């Protein structure tokens, strides 16, 4: 009678690589996600001379379960996605949502 | 109607692919200069108060420090912005150039940063429009998804094979085959020592020994190699093509860069390598 055990993990991808950044990850949506709209809200609060009301950051980090995460950055149009820095506990419970399409860790870029 | 221009002196890399043939002439000549097309350098930012750019630098983003002004601190964003549309180091004079700063200070930056330029891009970019992307990494999903997605969005990716001697089809974004990847010769039609190679790559351009920006004052330059150095030239060929077709899809700008470039001139190539050599007739 209690519910049966959650069947999401999406997939970890790069934590072997030796430029990754520990402790750092992008999440990558599932394109038939209907994260668009709380995205948008996260990028404009973070957007420079915009005012927005407190309600909509806090509805976007309800509705992608990204409370007390620290979120650096978020990707409305190249792809839909945040990066974010979090302990593995926390890593653990995104993995869960059945919206992610995988996960990757952060890793090091340098000019060429 | 425009008419046809010449400089001279020129620097190596620009003297070279304005002909098919060596011996350099010491000349670079166009008739197009870039105007009105829009070139995004994602790369370590831009020094805005170069001569070099004076009265052609656009909106930029900086994805180092939340609304900073995208100013370059290291050199290599300056150097790179100046052989795509320097006036006297760059391919297309007349383009403009669009900061977006995803390396800090010593060059390096991550997958993250680098996303998060191609996203402000791909959300606000201007048409006509083509991305350089002068830095890389390891094979990367997330990397890859962003930079076709741009893509699709409309806007060409210029991209550095980069600089291990080995094959381009290992790293991102060098292996996304809707991007040009550019591998780097010297003044003597050599494949460069360091360049990647294989059949990742779509073509070559100048990357060795390279004159061009630099940050430290408004008239300072430098002269370096790399992919890196290679790819502004293929991205300042895109923007020429760009201003005499506008409305010209990815897929066209290649095809015509592609169809353009001098054949069988690159020596040791490498393996699998398409053996192609910048040509800019525009
Ligand atoms: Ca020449
Ligand atoms: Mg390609």
């Amino acid at each position: 009678n209690p519910p049966a055990a959650s069947t999401q993990e999406a997939p970890l991808l790069g934590l072997e690589a030796p430029e990754a950044i520990p402790g750092r990850y992008i999440v990558v949506y599932k394109e038939n996600a209907d994260v668009l709209p709380a995205l948008e809200a996260l990028k404009a609060a973070l957007e420079p001379g915009l005012m927005q009301p407190q309600g909509l950051q806090a509805q976007a980090l309800r509705t992608l379960g990204l409370e007390g995460a620290r979120v650096d950055k978020v990707y409305t149009a190249a792809l839909r996605g945040v990066a974010v820095e979090v302990p593995d506990q926390e890593l653990a419970r995104l993995r869960q949502d059945p919206r992610v399409a995988y996960i990757e860790a952060d890793q090091e870029v340098r000019a060429f | 109607p425009a008419m046809a221009a010449v400089q001279s002196p020129a620097t190596w890399g620009l003297d070279r692919i304005d002909q098919r043939t060596l011996p350099l002439d010491g000349r670079y000549t166009y008739t197009a200069t870039g105007a009105g097309v829009h070139a995004y350098v994602v790369d370590t930012g831009i020094l805005l108060s170069h001569q070099e750019f004076t009265g052609r630098i656009g909106k930029g983003y900086d994805a180092i420090t939340p609304g900073g002004s995208a100013q370059d601190c290291n050199g290599h964003g300056t150097h790179v912005a100046g052989t795509i549309g320097g006036t006297t180091y760059g391919v297309a004079k007349g383009v403009t150039l669009h900061p977006v700063r995803v390396l800090d200070c010593n060059g390096s930056g991550s997958n993250s940063s680098v996303i998060a330029g191609l996203d402000w891009v791909t959300q606000n970019h201007v048409k006509p429009a083509v991305i350089n992307m002068s830095l890389g990494g390891g094979a990367s999903t997330a990397l890859d998804t962003a930079v076709m997605n741009a893509i699709n969005a409309g806007v060409t990716v210029v991209v550095a094979a980069g600089n291990d001697n080995r094959d381009a089809c290992f790293y991102s974004p060098a292996r996304v085959t809707a991007a040009i990847t550019v591998g780097a010769t010297t003044s003597t039609d050599y494949r460069a020592s360091f360049s990647n190679y294989g059949r990742c790559l779509d073509l070559f351009a100048p990357g060795q020994s390279i004159t061009s920006a630099w940050y430290t004052s408004s008239t300072a330059t430098n002269t370096i190699s790399g992919t890196a150095m290679a790819t502004p030239h293929v991205t300042g060929a895109a923007a020429l093509y760009l201003q005499w077709y506008p409305t010209a899809t990815p897929s066209q700008v290649a095809s015509a860069l592609l169809y353009y470039a001098t054949p069988n001139v690159v020596k040791n190539a490498g393996r699998y390598s398409p053996n192609l050599l910048l040509y800019t007739p525009f």
